């Protein structure tokens, strides 16, 4: 039992998942790596959707883990295929196999595009060190003239 | 780690610690590019702007001094 | 006087060259078409307060900037908890929404592979700026002391070696993309 | 006089040309520069 | 064209054309093909 | 084929199905401009 989360694109389901049955209702990338692992492994798998929705964290009160991580050591499922985090919290309490893909905290911004100008940007293709030269050497220029 | 060793799961949970805490970041940091001896590491990162350099102008602006200084004599011989 | 003549050759030499350099990289700089960012990096974007930014409420992301250690991260994360409205959001969907509808007012802070997803599809308004602030790691978990973690790692090991996870990669994120390239 | 006119004329012209082509030349050499490296990728 | 939703794209009612995108396995074809068959308003045009 | 053999016609088929496949293409690319010593269009401006 291989328990998964939807996310895009790590899972999603098919246009006509309503008519599709089992394993062959989700796309994704994880699907395709659940497809990977099962062959190599030699396997046969059920894609499952957590019940929680969760990936994994630690109820401060009860101790008790949530999500996929929950189905883990609880005994819920088999084996975890999803976008999952490996931290500390998680590694005490579960396996992790070697990283099969690379993430890093990251800045999304909107795109300026063509409609914002950025007129100080065309004011300086040269440098603003070649501003402040540039006016060192008018004036300077301007009192050898004087 | 050898296979079936003590050792490999808690040195494990080690690099994990480290690394939330952000030791391995500066550690590299420290041995790549604080130790760096052409300096302006990031720089070629943040501060790529492709454009303009100053460096390239310097020359003009140095003749331009030169000829300041040339004029500043001929001033003196006249 | 010659000496005024020099001065004034010299100086039309210099201004000539200047503007003759400024044409010229003003023509290059239209003709190869260079991106255009608004922010350098992260560490600029602590040193620059004019742009609000934030990360969803319950995940690892906001875990790494209230347990870390480093500086600017810090300072950010002295700057997140602060501000009103909230700046934390419930689904990572719902941020970059807020990313699109505030014009520049809002940055968000995500991991790289949503980030660089959401780039790739429509509208594909929204772009990652700067390196990675650090790294972390997806991988598939197993249960302690289950038969299938080890043969489950060596499988990812092979799938990483021989290019299967690159190429699935390739598959799912920039070839199935909305957008460009 | 229509000498001195004329050769101030023909070197307006000269440095005209020569001016021209620099900022041309160096308008190349620098919308070059931003164009992707061809032995950067690796397949390249 | 096959990476961008901005341009709409069709071929013919029938014919040659529709039969290979609808039948064509490659990963652009099969992409323009279901573009193709669930775009609204239909893209399909008559005649040429 | 020779004439009159009993390759002659689903050998026909064979190179017609192999064509809508795109296999052809695919192994041209390969023999062809996959194995090139000089990358693409573009090596020989060297950019003035
Ligand atoms: C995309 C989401 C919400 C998940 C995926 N991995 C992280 C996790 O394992 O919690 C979360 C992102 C984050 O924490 O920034
Ligand atoms: C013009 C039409 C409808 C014909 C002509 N040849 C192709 C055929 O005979 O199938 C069709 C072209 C196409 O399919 O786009």
């Amino acid at each position: 039992v291989v328990t998964t989360i939807l996310e895009s694109p790590y899972v999603m389901m098919k246009k006509n998942h309503e008519m599709l049955e089992g394993n062959e209702r989700y796309e994704g990338y994880c699907v395709d790596l659940a497809a990977e692992i099962a062959k190599h492994c030699g396997f046969k798998y059920k894609l499952t959707i957590v019940g929680d929705g969760k990936y994994g964290a630690r109820d401060a009160d009860t101790k008790i883990w949530n999500g996929m991580v929950g189905e883990l050591v609880y005994g819920k499922a088999d084996i975890a295929i999803a976008p999952l985090t490996i931290t500390l919290v998680r590694e005490e309490v579960i396996d992790f196999s070697k990283p099969f893909m690379s993430l890093g905290i990251s800045i999304m911004i909107k795109k300026p595009q063509k409609s914002k100008p950025g007129v100080f940007s065309f004011l300086d293709p040269l440098a603003y060190e070649i501003w402040m030269a540039i006016v060192f050497a008018y004036i300077g220029v301007s009192v050898v003239l004087f | 780690t050898p296979k079936g060793s003590s050792l490999g799961t808690p040195v494990n949970l080690a690099v994990l610690k480290l690394s939330e805490q952000g030791v391995l970041d500066k550690l590299k940091n420290k041995w790549w590019y604080d130790k760096g001896e052409c300096g302006a590491k990031d720089s070629g990162s943040k501060e790529k702007t492709s454009a303009l350099s100053l460096s390239n102008v310097a020359g003009v602006f140095y003749i331009l001094v030169g000829g300041l200084g040339l004029a500043m004599l001929v001033a003196l011989i006249e | 006087s010659l000496s005024a003549r020099i001065v004034a050759g010299v100086w039309w030499f210099f201004t000539l060259i200047i503007i003759s350099s400024y044409t010229a990289n003003l023509a290059a700089f239209l003709t190869v078409e260079r991106m255009v960012s608004p922010i350098e990096s992260a560490e600029d974007l602590s040193k620059q307060t004019e742009i609000a930014y934030g990360t969803l409420d319950s995940g690892s992301t906001k875990e790494f900037f209230r347990r870390s250690k480093i500086a600017v991260f810090d300072k950010m994360w002295t700057y997140m908890r602060s501000a009103e409205p909230s700046v934390f959001v419930r689904t990572t969907a719902e941020g970059v929404a807020r990313v699109r509808k505030s014009k520049g007012k809002y940055a968000y802070l995500l991991e790289s592979t949503m980030n660089e997803y959401i780039e790739q599809r429509k509208p594909c308004d929204t772009m990652k700026v700067g390196g990675n602030l650090d790294s972390k790691g997806y991988g598939i978990a197993t249960p302690k002391g289950s038969s299938l973690g080890t043969p489950v790692n060596l499988a990812v090991l092979k799938l990483s070696e021989q290019g299967v996870l690159d190429k699935l990669k390739n598959k799912w994120w920039y070839d199935k993309g909305e957008c460009g390239a």
